[PDB]
C-alpha cells in the first residue's frame, strides 16, 4: 500500500537558481498516455 | 490524515526499503498526482485512506478525494518554477523558461529539467505561487536529455 509524506509548502522561490533549456518539439500522444518525437 | 495544502512525496514499502514512486499536490482537500504514480491504486496518510475519484491515462493525470481543482495555466511568456521533491533528497525550486510541445492538437509547455523517475508528480509555478502543471510525462531527445510536458487537468 502506498502512502504519502508531507514535504513542504508550495511558493516561488525569489531568487532560484535559473537552468534548461526552451526546447520546440513535434510530438504525438498515444492511447497509453506516452509522448514521442515526430519526425 | 494529513490534508494540509503543500507538496508530498508518493512512497511504498512493496519494494527494497522504502522507495519514492512519486510527488503529487494537496489543495482543496483534493490529492493531485500522474497516473503512471499509483495506477489509479488507494493511498495511506496517516491512518487516513485516500480514494482515487477521477483520472485518465492518455492525460496520465488522476484526483483523490475529489475532482481535479488546478486550473492555472502557462501564460505562454513568463519564466516557471519546477518545484521538484527528488528522491530522499529536499524539495527545491528551480527557474526555467519553458518550451513548446506542438501536438496535432494544440501545443503545451515543456519543461527541459532531468530529474530521477520518482520525482514525477512534482508541480510546476507561475509567478503567483498557482500550479500550472505537474512535472514527470515527456520524452526523451536525441542526446539523452529529458524534456517534461506541464501536464495539467
Ligand atoms: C521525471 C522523469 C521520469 N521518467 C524519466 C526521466 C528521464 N527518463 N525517464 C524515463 C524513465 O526513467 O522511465 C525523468
Amino acid at each position: 500500500d502506498m502512502y504519502i509524506e508531507r514535504a513542504g509548502d508550495i511558493t516561488w522561490e525569489k531568487d532560484a537558481e535559473v537552468t534548461g533549456n526552451s526546447p520546440r518539439l513535434d510530438v504525438a500522444l498515444d492511447e497509453s498516455g506516452d509522448f514521442s518525437l515526430v519526425e | 490524515g494529513e490534508t494540509t495544502d503543500g507538496v508530498y512525496r508518493v512512497m511504498t514499502r512493496r519494494l527494497l526499503g522504502s522507495t519514492q514512486v512519486g510527488v503529487g499536490v494537496m489543495q482543496e482537500g483534493v490529492f493531485h498526482t500522474m497516473w503512471h504514480v499509483t495506477k489509479g491504486a488507494a493511498l495511506r496518510s496517516g491512518e487516513g485512506r485516500l480514494d482515487p475519484y477521477w483520472g485518465d491515462v492518455k492525460q496520465d493525470l488522476v484526483s483523490y478525494c475529489g475532482p481535479w481543482k488546478l486550473d492555472a495555466a502557462w501564460d505562454g511568456l513568463s519564466e516557471v518554477q519546477l518545484l521538484a521533491v527528488p528522491p530522499g533528497e529536499r524539495a527545491k525550486n528551480i527557474q526555467t523558461l519553458p518550451g513548446i510541445f506542438k501536438t496535432k492538437d494544440g501545443d503545451i509547455g515543456a519543461v527541459a529539467l532531468d530529474y530521477p523517475a520518482g520525482t514525477s508528480g512534482s508541480p510546476i509555478l507561475d509567478k503567483c505561487g498557482r500550479v500550472i502543471g505537474l512535472y514527470g510525462n515527456g520524452v526523451v531527445i536525441k542526446n539523452g536529455s529529458y524534456v517534461s510536458a506541464i501536464t495539467q487537468g
